[PDB]
């Protein structure tokens, strides 16, 4: 009989509450020294064989195989910090490891129920929100030079802090390029570009507002140079078009056959016709383009590009301003590219490069990073999305709190002057994210080498003293406010690391059993 | 189960547990398999059948304690019927093949009453009482043969016998069997007709020649011969004589030696020349001590050297060697004389007696047996049985060692009954008469009781090859019609179902256990609920 | 338990088959190993549990309808629980994990019922007359829907489905959004009879910000990405014109299985050319109707893309059958499969074009939606959900669905029943005094059916890790005095229950929960018809596969 | 539980012997033995298999008492020829409709039967089904005319006999225009609708580009001169066979039915067809051009009621009155 055939014995009570909250803070212990800019880094190794090395949270946890159910929603927490902003994935896990950590001593201790902590996990949220809010001031979003210090947030903690000062500038451009007025800035991700080419070096580099293409010409004649070049661009291939009704043609005549072959060759030259009434300089597709076609082409000076990305040809509409028309017959003036110039195709040993370069708000760019190594330049195509990504809250909202130690201990304060004016059951887990708090802030000590007993001792007694501003420096360990050393990050950062560790925290404190077999 | 391993008792998955209709359903069907062999061999013309051991031997036999006891059996149930057949024959030793068709035909009658919702201690609580009915009322209708003579005696000990003869092997000689079988008893037994010993009668097969060579002889019979056997064979008394005086001896003839290990030590050649001297003088004073007795043939337990072959040559004195603890036992009693533990302790008065010591050739090679006679009675009687198969020579001590049982039991004094089917109907139709009386819950238990009674009747007819249906119509309308209750089966169909013109009798001691052996073993078996038997 | 038994002893079968108590004994293990389950779930202060498909992935599900419906069960009687939770979800929708409790109360306490020898066929009478004078006694005892002069109804009725799940806490939040979704989605038929389709709402995943700052949508929300992406992300302006159409616009062989024969080769281009342009001709009538959004069931060619770009209209391909039909009734289109009329000629009319306020396309957490708020016509409503992760989210899409089958039933049968055990306590109380009028070998059965009903408000204070029989103790001292409080409100004693968190006993009209009075009849029916099946089996007989 | 997994309660002991496979030659036979008393009475199963058994149970006794087994065989049959006898006597005939006899003769047959307790409607109900096919010649009243439809869901309190013909499959409602009809002529189509093709390998040879815009505007003309004849004669519901050689259904054909609002329901059994036919009072139409409105019946209602996840589309009352009517029951229940 067996009955259940999916895990008929059952580990329940506090057995399953321990396996949860252990298996939770092994997935922020080995983080711990990722935080910080003194953070050390780490390696993985994927079955496939490509090698990831880097100090990112989330690309950390995405590639680690965990065994462990209830530890697995530990994984996917970075998930959410990154797709909604990109920044801040780290502090997540370790804010809400450290939850569970510091609530672990109630159920087993206190007896207390989740349900009544999960409503103090609430009001304490709530709260946390209020501070952060208070703490954070806004600064002018259309100063470029108050942007550039922003940026420099997630650098500091990065590698390419020796390269921040370039760097910044390259991420400054990039955001700017690809906003347009309209729910504000609506800036997206997918329309900025990133090339990786291995070589060069790192402090050469330069923002390139087009499309870079690693696609030869067709034709040797092909000019590789255009003073004013119009772009064409075509998703119906230069080949002959065969209809898919599988036409079966019967030839009786002698002069049916040799004709078939001549009507293949005049469509040929008539689509050609129809692309050089406009007489564009510059034809790109996304197929393949015939051999017979090139020629006709020739006359008319029509570089033809060939095997085109599908998302590229998006992406060159926005520069050029093309319309993409699949149909020859349709193609117009207005559709022809304009505004586009300096058509050049570097010569490299690797690869044909092509550049673009402007003179319908929505615009484009392509950033070429040179790196010493494949996987070195891996990492810096990495550390430039998270750049961008934190001057995309800055645009959204103008609010900015401090960072660095300061904003975490200026919560954990607050919550200890309403925890001694509760006077109930719910005072027990409301000093639970007081204590969670605390994790952050440590940490950058430990990894600073200095001592976090003294440090956060004293550093507790200046916040009494009205000052928000008071942060832990990553090099000295100073207790010196973050406004001399101008660490600020965008509110969004620290609400999202707030908001997804108290709601990761209520779902593992609610299960109470773990069961397996099924096999759905 | 909740996910983790229950076990109560250790070799869970071995043993296995039988409960509701189908434990009782297995163990009326264990009954009946065991019955229906049994059935067979019922009767005069029942059949034998072939046992074969593990080791290779085969044994041929009718009887319910010796087939069921080299059995191998699994169920047991069918276990308990062995047992049943062996509390047959160590007691009573006639009959064992009537307690497994009784008890099985009681179970059979059980089977009806628990599908009809009867509690099994109700159908046990009714069979008790109907069993007193049916003894107190074949008592009432026997009659004590006690007021004959010890001529007339002998009449009544020969008919019960002739009837335990019968249903098995070699059945043609039975009425010599049955002649044999009475002399034993009138030889050794009591002067009052009571408490007969039978551990006084002795059963020594011989394999050889052929059934009719088969005779009483008085004495005891040895395997083993005359030692040095340069003496004559036949040993004859003196031309007057009070006896052969036999004399007996458990000590072998040595020079003395003390029973713990000792050492002797020779220090000088005139100690060992005194050892030679004095080692012959005890061979010849061990010799001279039987003369001056007057024995002639002497016993020994553990032989004697060489030294004293041609010894007792000389004196003529037979003499035996390697004679074992148990028949020494048995030579004293046939000669009534006195084991001798001393050439100090021997007299005259501890000689034994007999008639005459010989020995038989028997066959060709075979080996040499001693044999001894008696002049008069005495306390000993040793049957002597000879065939041309080792299975007939070993069915035929069972077969007289059963028809002695029977003989032994007619020596308690006022039990004697009629065989052939006359017994059972008689009490089965006591026991349905007060089924209406009574009514009652308890109306089908005395139904079921009677039921079972007819089934040995019936089953005499089946081996017969009559109707059990017209057979038993008869018995049961002739009760009800005449007070004789005399009239029963007959298998042999010589006509006059009168029990009293055939002579057929039986022990009442012996038909009084078949009801009590029956009716007390299904009353356990009905209680049998849970059954646990374990892997082998 | 105990030893196994023989193996067909002059039965002769060749699977396994047990006779007597076994069968009963093995019947009552098998609700019993799925009840644990469900037992601890039951209740605001129940915990959520974690199903392993050993693939790697996990599932949170509170509620046993899921489950029993996820661990495979290969006990015959155990099936019928499993089929039994699954039922629950098709009538009423919810009270899953009630149900299944009770059915196997029903079963546990039937287990030393047949051991006196009593018959089923008087347990089940048993059961069956107190089921009869039960489901009377409740709609003596249920509330109207009027109350006081506001509704104070629909709110408290979201709060109880609420309970239990992790998003229990924020309740108070998530009361308005139910109730307002499912006014919006109403309909009409049967010549003024309201109804309520159930799952109209769209039900959105999305990660980032927090459970407490979801958006209630005005209108319907489309999950699907654009075809182009040079098509206008926003579209403005009052009366946006809808196209819903369920003909391919992608270019299609012609007819099935003829073939194409050319002899002419001058018409070899020409016959191909004109396939291409058919496709065209339905795309020109839906530029020159005004539509700026064109609804598509399948796929759409590049043919049709760039004349949307150039005529500024929204594309949408590989949509859902049954989200475009919604769509047409709340924005007024009506939903074409093909251009045709009765008429010989094709041609399109605009009146099968819907109307909205605005079209809008929203973004978040590479979840990409349309929003569609401002139906003119009919409104609609959609719920955007936020949390941790998707699994996460899984238990939330499952809570909020709960929430719109109670809801349902209020507005359909104003006659609502306080929870926290005041139906099972008050039909105790009223079946004591019923079993001692008939008596005979019936009263024992009515009487360990009110005492089976007692197992759901003992299990709200067991997962509470407090003192039991103090709150059900003390419980029964409302309900015993409430059958004798007596006519002439000052009666009271009634529509009392427990409260979990301050361990008190208060009035459930005040504490704002309310269940539904059909509730209670289809659940005590379905849960002893899963009884009385169990309890009528006297012999299992399981064949081996061949 | 069978070996293919399927899980059957059944009291009937028909059923029971014969879901369970028995080892044992001659133990098989009392499958048959069921058989024949379900296949002529119908009640009785499980009683005849215990008198079988207690028959050789009493004959069992017969064997070792010296009877031949055919005298105990004669013996039998001509206990039983007079056995007949003895329970013509004992009968009592009834009236040819008598509500007191027939309803407690059903509750009593049902006996342990589940529905026992719910035989107070149930009772009436197996009574008014025989009672609508009456005969003088006492013919064995085939139960081909009593359909007994399970729906899975509901409770068994509210099955109740259906005053029409009940349909088991669903709607097509791809096109799903009209929501409800009142008044309509239901009708039967044998054939398919579908664009014109011969029930054997066709070919369609295009040599100009000029022919495909008509071969577009005739396929759909066919389907359109279709609706023009079924509009004519007023008939709003459609009922078509499966028909898996051709298909039966077409995304043209239902956006013409659609303007008309006319329901179509498809994927009904063949042998049904004796069901539909003779209780809604349609003849069958195989051909568009047979196609009339004397052939059409009348119905009140046609509906689909979707009642907790459970479709059923129903028919209420039939304006035909044929000879013989047709007996329509919809079963429901908690547990499959
Ligand atoms: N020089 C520094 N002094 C003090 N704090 C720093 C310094 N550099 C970085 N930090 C802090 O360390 C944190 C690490 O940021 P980063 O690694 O980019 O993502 P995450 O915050 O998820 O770890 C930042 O939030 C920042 O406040
Ligand atoms: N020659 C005979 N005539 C009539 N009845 C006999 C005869 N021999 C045996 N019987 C009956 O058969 C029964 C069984 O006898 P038998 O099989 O010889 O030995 P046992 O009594 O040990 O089974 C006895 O009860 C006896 O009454
Ligand atoms: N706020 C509350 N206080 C007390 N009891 C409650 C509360 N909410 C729900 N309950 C009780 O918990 C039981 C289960 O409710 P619910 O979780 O909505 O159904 P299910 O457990 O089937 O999902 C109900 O019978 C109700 O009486
Ligand atoms: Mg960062
Ligand atoms: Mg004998
Ligand atoms: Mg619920
Ligand atoms: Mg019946």
């Amino acid at each position: 009989v067996v009955f259940m055939n999916a895990s008929q014995e059952r580990t329940t009570g506090r057995q399953a509450q321990i396996s949860n909250i252990t298996a939770a803070k092994a997935v922020a212990d080995v983080i711990r020294t990722c935080l910080g800019p003194k953070a050390m880094l780490k390696m993985l190794l994927d079955p496939m064989g490509g090698l990831v090395l880097t100090n990112d949270g989330h690309a950390i946890l995405r590639e680690i195989d965990v065994a462990h159910p209830a530890a697995k929603s530990m994984l996917e927490l970075s998930r959410t910090q990154d797709e909604e902003v990109g920044d801040g994935t780290t502090t997540v896990i370790i804010l809400a490891g450290e939850i569970l950590a510091q609530c672990a001593p109630y159920l087993i201790e206190k007896n207390i129920h989740p349900v009544i902590i999960i409503q103090a996990l609430k009001k304490a949220l709530t709260d946390a929100l209020e501070v952060i809010k208070q703490v954070s001031k806004p600064v002018d979003v259309e100063n470029d030079a108050a942007m550039k210090k922003l940026i420099q947030a997630s650098i500091g903690t990065k590698y390419v802090i020796h390269w921040s000062e370039k760097m910044c500038e390259l991420a400054l451009d990039a955001v700017k390029t690809v906003r347009k007025d309209l729910n504000f800035e609506i800036d997206i991700k997918r329309y900025v570009r990133v090339e990786k080419i291995p070589g060069g070096d790192v402090l050469d580099s330069r923002v390139l507002k087009g499309v870079l293409l690693n696609k030869d010409v067709v034709h040797p004649k092909m000019s590789r140079h255009i003073e004013n070049p119009r772009v064409v661009l075509l998703d119906c291939p230069l080949e002959y078009k065969k209809g898919e009704s599988q036409t079966n043609i019967e030839i009786e005549k002698e002069e049916d056959w040799n004709r078939i072959l001549q009507i293949e060759e005049e469509q040929v030259q008539l689509m050609c016709e129809q692309i050089l009434a406009v007489r564009p300089t510059l034809v790109i597709t996304e197929k393949g383009v015939s051999d017979l076609a090139q020629h006709y082409l020739l006359k008319g000076g029509c570089s033809v590009l060939r095997r085109v990305k599908k998302s590229d040809n998006n992406r060159i509409a926005r520069v050029t301003g093309a319309t993409i028309v699949n149909r020859v017959e349709d193609l117009k003036e207005s559709d022809v590219g304009t505004n586009c110039g300096l058509f050049k195709v570097e010569m490299i040993g690797d690869e044909y490069f092509s550049f673009l370069d402007n003179c319908g708000l929505q615009k484009a760019c392509t950033i070429m990073l040179r790196g010493g190594s494949k996987d070195i330049l891996n990492e810096i195509d990495r550390n430039l999305q998270d750049a961008m990504a934190v001057a995309r809250n800055v645009m959204l909202s103008p609010s900015l709190s401090p960072g660095g130690g300061a904003t975490e201990m200026a919560v954990s304060v607050k919550l200890a002057e309403k925890a001694k004016q509760l006077e109930g059951i719910q005072q027990w887990p409301y000093q639970a994210v007081a204590d969670a708090m605390e994790c952050i802030p440590r940490t950058l000590i430990q990894n600073a080498g200095g001592d976090p007993i003294r440090l956060l001792s004293q550093l507790r007694a200046k916040h009494a003293q009205g000052n928000f501003t008071t942060g832990i420096d990553g090099d000295k360990g100073k207790i010196v406010d973050m406004v001399s050393y101008g660490i600020w990050e965008p509110e969004v950062i620290k609400q999202q690391s707030v908001k997804t560790a108290i709601e990761s925290a209520c779902l593992l404190l609610r299960v109470d059993d773990i069961v397996s077999g099924v096999r759905k | 189960e909740m996910g983790r391993p229950f076990i109560i008792v250790k070799d869970q998955g071995n043993k296995k547990r039988q409960h509701g209709l189908e434990a009782k359903k297995s163990h009326i069907l264990a009954a009946r398999s065991v019955a229906s062999i049994i059935k067979t061999s019922l009767g005069p013309r029942g059949l034998d059948k072939i046992l074969i051991s593990p080791d290779g031997e085969i044994t041929i036999t009718n009887d319910g304690a010796t087939i069921l006891s080299q059995m191998e059996l699994d169920n047991e149930i069918a276990k308990l019927l062995v047992q049943l057949s062996k509390s047959q024959d160590d007691e009573i030793g006639d009959g064992t093949t009537g307690v497994v068709v009784l008890a099985s035909a009681l179970l059979d009658q059980a089977l009806e009453l628990i599908q009809k919702g009867i509690h099994p201690i109700k159908i046990a609580n009714g069979f008790d009482e109907a069993a007193k009915l049916a003894i107190s009322k074949l008592e009432e209708t026997c009659d004590d043969i006690s007021a004959s003579n010890d001529e007339l005696f002998r009449d009544f000990l020969l008919r019960a016998a002739k009837t335990s003869l019968g249903s098995k092997i070699v059945s043609k000689d039975h009425d010599r069997f049955a002649e044999m079988a009475v002399e034993a008893v009138i030889n050794v037994m009591d002067k009052d007709r009571k408490d007969v010993d039978f551990d006084l009668i002795k059963m020594q097969g011989r394999v050889g020649g052929s059934i009719s060579d088969s005779k009483l002889i008085n004495g005891v019979i040895l395997d083993k011969d005359f030692s040095h056997p340069q003496m004559p064979k036949c040993v004859l008394p003196k031309e007057g004589s009070d006896g052969v005086k036999l004399a007996i001896l458990t000590c072998p003839f040595e020079p003395p030696k003390p029973k713990t290990k000792h050492k002797l030590d020779i220090s000088s050649v005139e100690e060992y020349q005194k050892l030679q001297t004095y080692e012959q003088d005890k061979f010849k004073e061990m010799i001279d001590d039987v003369k001056k007795a007057g024995a002639d043939v002497v016993i020994c337990q553990w032989g004697f050297d060489d030294e004293a072959n041609h010894l007792l040559l000389q004196n003529d004195l037979p003499a035996v060697r390697w004679v074992g603890g148990q028949e020494l036992e048995h030579i004293a009693i046939s000669t009534n004389g006195r084991i001798v533990p001393r050439f100090q302790d021997l007299s005259k008065d501890k000689l034994g007696t007999c008639s005459r010591i010989y020995e038989q050739e028997f066959g060709t090679t075979k080996d040499r047996m001693l044999i001894i006679e008696q002049s008069k009675e005495t306390k000993t009687v040793t049957c002597f049985v000879r065939g041309s198969n080792k299975m007939i020579v070993d069915e035929a001590e069972r077969a007289l060692h059963d028809s002695l049982c029977v003989v032994r039991n007619l020596v308690k004094d006022s039990r004697v009954v009629y065989g052939g089917g006359a017994a059972e109907v008689t009490m089965s139709l006591a026991v349905s008469e007060e089924a209406d009386k009574q009514r009652g819950i308890d109306q089908y238990a005395f139904r079921g009781f009677a039921q079972a009674l007819d089934t040995i009747p019936m089953t005499l007819a089946e081996n017969s090859g009559l109707d059990p249906i017209g057979t038993l119509s008869t018995l049961k309308s002739k009760q009800l019609k005449e007070k004789i209750s005399n009239i029963g089966v007959d298998c042999l169909g010589y006509g006059s179902n009168d029990m009293k013109e055939l002579f057929v009798v039986d022990p009442f001691i012996g038909k009084k256990q078949q009801i009590l052996l029956a009716t007390q073993l299904c009353r356990m078996i009905l209680k049998i609920d849970n059954v646990i038997i374990s892997g082998k | 338990q105990l030893f196994n038994n023989s193996r067909s002893d002059t039965l002769f079968l060749g699977g396994e088959k047990i006779s007597g108590d076994d069968i009963r004994n093995q019947n009552v293990l098998a609700t019993m190993a799925v009840a644990n389950v469900v037992k601890s779930s039951l209740g605001p202060v129940g915990l959520d549990k974690m199903l392993v498909d050993d693939i790697g992935d996990f599932t949170v599900t509170n509620d046993g309808a899921t489950i029993l419906s996820l661990l495979d069960v290969q006990h015959p009687a155990g099936k019928i629980l499993v089929e039994l939770a699954q039922q629950q979800d098709r009538e009423i929708g919810d009270g899953t994990t009630s149900v299944v409790i009770i059915a196997s109360e029903l079963l546990k306490r039937a287990n030393e019922l047949v051991k006196n020898k009593i018959h089923p066929t008087t347990i089940i009478t048993g059961f069956r007359v107190a089921l009869r004078e039960a489901i009377r006694f409740i709609n003596e005892v249920l509330s109207t829907s009027v109350d006081t002069l506001g509704k104070e109804t629909l709110i408290n009725i979201a709060k109880t489905s609420m309970s239990s799940k992790i998003i229990g806490a924020d309740s108070d939040f998530f009361s308005n959004m139910v109730v307002d979704a499912l006014l919006a989605v109403k309909t009409q038929n049967s010549k003024g009879e309201i109804k309520y389709p159930v799952k109209a709402v769209n039900v959105l995943k999305a990660h980032g910000k927090s459970a407490t700052e979801s958006l209630l949508v005005p209108g319907y929300a489309l999950n699907c990405t654009v075809a182009s992406q040079a098509m206008p992300k926003r579209i403005a302006g009052g009366n946006v014109k809808i196209a819903c159409l369920d003909l391919n616009l992608q270019k299609a062989r012609m007819a099935m299985g003829v073939q194409i024969n050319i002899d002419d080769p001058e018409q070899l281009e020409q016959i191909r050319k004109r396939e291409a342009g058919i496709v065209l001709e339905r795309v020109k009538k839906i530029i020159d109707a005004g539509a700026q959004v064109v609804l598509t069931t399948k796929g759409i060619d590049d043919l049709c893309l760039k004349e949307f770009v150039e005529a500024k209209i929204m594309g949408v391909r590989r949509c859902k059958k049954e989200d475009l039909r919604r769509i047409a009734r709340a924005t007024g289109a009506t939903l074409v499969s093909s251009m045709s009329n009765l008429e010989g000629e094709e041609t399109f009319e605009s009146s099968y074009l819907g109307l909205c306020d605005e079209v809008v396309q929203a973004k978040f957490s590479d979840d990409e939606c349309i929003l569609i708020k401002g139906t003119s016509k009919h409104s609609s409503s959609s719920i955007i959900l936020r949390g941790a992760n998707d699994y996460s989210l899984d238990e939330m899409e499952r809570s909020l669905h709960d929430s719109l089958s109670v809801v349902k039933r209020t507005l359909e049968s104003g006659n609502v029943v306080p929870g926290g055990g005041c139906v099972e306590a008050a039909l105790n109380i009223y079946l004591d005094n019923f079993a001692t009028t008939v008596g005979s070998r019936e009263q024992l059965a009515i009487a360990e059916f009110a005492a089976a009903l007692l197992i759901i408000p003992k299990t709200l204070a067991v997962n509470a890790a407090k003192d039991s029989s103090e709150l059900v103790a003390k419980l029964r001292s409302y309900h015993a005095a409430s059958q004798m409080a007596k006519p002439e409100k000052r009666r009271s004693y009634r529509n009392y229950g427990l409260d979990l968190i301050r361990g008190k006993i208060v009035d459930e009209i005040h504490a704002g929960v309310l269940e539904p009075t059909i509730s209670k009849v289809k659940s005590l029916k379905s849960a002893l018809e899963a009884c009385v099946a169990i309890l009528r089996i006297d012999t299992m007989i399981t064949v081996d596969p061949e | 539980k069978t070996s293919r997994g399927e899980i059957i309660i059944s009291n009937d002991g028909h059923t029971i012997l014969k879901q369970m496979a028995i080892l044992h030659p001659v133990a098989r036979m009392l499958v048959e033995v069921s058989a024949a008393q379900d296949s002529e009475a119908g009640d009785g199963t499980t009683s005849v298999v215990i008198l079988t058994g207690a028959l050789l149970g009493a004959a069992e006794r017969l064997l070792n008492k010296g009877i031949h087994p055919t005298i105990i065989a004669d013996s039998f049959q001509s206990a039983a020829k007079r056995s007949v006898d003895i329970l013509l006597e004992m009968c009592h005939k009834v009236s040819l409709s008598d509500r007191e006899q027939l309803v407690r003769a059903a509750s009593t047959s049902l006996s342990s039967k589940i529905v026992s307790q719910y035989s107070s409607f149930l009772a009436p109900l197996a009574v008014d089904s025989v009672l609508k096919i009456s005969d003088e010649n006492s013919k064995n009243v085939d139960l081909n005319d009593i359909r007994l439809v399970k729906k899975v869901g509901g409770t068994i309190d509210d099955t109740e006999m259906i005053d029409g013909v009940v349909l088991t499959q669903t709607a097509i409602k791809s096109a799903g225009g009209p929501t409800r009809k009142e008044k309509a002529k239901i009708g039967l189509i044998q054939f398919q609708i579908s664009p014109p093709k011969p029930d054997t390998e066709n070919n369609i040879i295009v040599n100009d580009y000029r022919q495909m815009d008509k071969i577009l505007k005739e396929e759909r003309a066919y389907l359109l001169n279709i609706c023009k004849k079924i509009k004519k004669a007023k008939c709003n519901v459609l009922l078509i066979q499966k028909s898996i050689l051709r298909d039966a259904v077409n995304d043209l054909a239902l956006h013409f039915l659609s303007k008309l609002n006319i329901m179509v329901v498809k994927d009904i059994e063949r042998e049904e067809i004796e069901f539909l036919s003779k209780g809604l009072g349609c003849k069958p139409i195989a051909d568009i051009e047979l196609f009339t409105e004397d052939r059409l019946g009348s119905a009140d209602l046609v509906e689909e009621i979707d009642s907790d996840g459970s479709k059923i589309v129903r028919v209420t009352g039939i304006r035909n009155n044929n000879a013989r009517p047709t007996v329509s029951v919809v079963i429901r229940g908690a547990n499959n």
